[PDB]
């Protein structure tokens, strides 16, 4: 079976410029488990990115949290880039900063 | 509220070289407490919550012994399924298993689980009576026959009804400070104007535990599901969860709408209004 | 804690 990932990009806390925070990329609802997830700062790949232990939901679909410490600013743009067998091009989701 | 202990196992075959990638994780409710990864350096079951680090060396030796045996079972399973489905050794395949127990508010046994999937599809599952099997296809039928002859349901029932709940009760007591604490959602509303005629109201629930929550909108006191969006509940990364719900409204009528939040940590549900 | 042994398919 093949299921395409759902992606949310968001901060752990309400974002304020100059205040340390965590940038999250939550990927879920996918199968198989092989997946490539990168966090981006102004188009460039962030290096110090950790992730959760692989687990799955009632319907057997996988989920992972990728995350890194960051300090938001006005200028810096953030995003999550995901590649998976179900995707023809890598999927880039931008951090909206809505909360 | 009810409580649960659940273990999740994933094995992925690596056809080019070597043995499958095996990952095991254990949860109490929505809190991960242990992990094992075949690709990690320790080759030990590792703690992922403070309260399980209370457990001494004999616990960690036992869980490491059992999880490595679980790993070998799944290695053999991948081989068996390749034979049952007449597949080559060229492709990568996945097996997943989940088992565990639910208890109620009184900490007494409520339900048990033991189920299996191959390449993301249902394979075999223990039924709620813990005495019979749901086999999804003819390959799984062969497994069912084998397990029925070897009295596997009886073995699992003994664990799920007894030892499993004893483990859960022990963990609930030892991790009382967090595991028995509810974190009520921190709520607020935001407003987004797309045009002079349309506005979006978003109702936020942040920093809550457990993950179960209901967000609903009303206009003039009656529910509304139309022109609404509800995102999947997501982890904050610090043990708590986040969710939002949105409604599209005519500009100037925001005050008609209310967001309602139901959660275990709230004695009475909350109402928010712009 | 894990079960002492799980069944092979």
């Amino acid at each position: 079976i093949q299921r395409t990932p759902k992606i949310q990009v968001y901060s752990r806390h309400p974002a304020e410029n100059g205040k340390s925070n965590f940038l999250n990329c939550y990927v879920s609802g996918f199968h198989p488990s092989d997946i490539e997830v990168d966090l981006l700062k102004n188009g460039e790949r962030i290096e110090k990115v950790e992730h959760s232990d692989l687990s799955f939901s009632k319907d057997w679909s996988f989920y992972l949290l990728y995350y890194t410490e960051f300090t938001p600013t006005e200028k810096d743009e953030y995003a999550c880039r995901v590649n998976h067998v179900t995707l023809s091009q890598p999927k880039i989701v931008k951090w909206d900063r809505d909360m | 509220g009810s409580h649960s202990m659940r273990y999740f196992f994933t094995s992925v075959s690596r056809p080019g070289r070597g043995e499958p990638r095996f990952i095991a994780v254990g949860y109490v409710d929505d809190t991960q407490f242990v992990r094992f990864d075949s690709d990690a350096a320790s080759q030990r079951m590792e703690p992922r919550a403070p309260w399980i680090e209370q457990e001494g060396p004999e616990y960690w030796d036992g869980e490491t012994r059992k999880v490595k045996a679980h790993s070998q079972t799944h290695r053999v399973d991948l081989g068996t399924l390749r034979g049952y489905y007449n597949q080559s050794e060229a492709g990568s395949h996945t097996v997943q298993r989940m088992y565990g127990c639910d208890v109620g508010s009184d900490w007494r046994f409520l339900r048990g689980y033991h189920q299996y999937a191959y390449d993301g599809k249902d394979y075999i599952a223990l039924k709620e009576d813990l005495r019979s099997w749901t086999a999804a296809d003819m390959a799984a039928q062969t497994t069912k026959h084998k397990w029925e002859a070897a009295h596997v349901a009886e073995q699992l029932r003994a664990y799920l009804e007894g030892t499993c709940v004893e483990w859960l009760r022990r963990y609930l007591e030892n991790g009382k400070e967090t595991l028995q604490r509810t974190d009520a959602p921190k709520t607020h509303m935001t407003h987004h104007a797309v045009s002079d005629h349309e506005a979006t109201l978003r109702c936020w629930a942040l920093s809550f535990y457990p993950a179960e929550i209901t967000l609903t909108w009303q206009r003039d006191g009656e529910d509304q599901t139309q022109d609404t969006e509800l995102v999947e509940t997501r982890p904050a990364g610090d043990g708590t969860f986040q969710k939002w719900a949105a409604v599209v409204v005519p500009s100037g009528q925001e005050q008609r709408y209310t967001c309602h939040v139901q959660h275990e940590g709230l004695p009475k549900p909350l109402t928010l209004r712009w | 804690g894990l079960k002492e042994g799980i069944p092979a398919l």
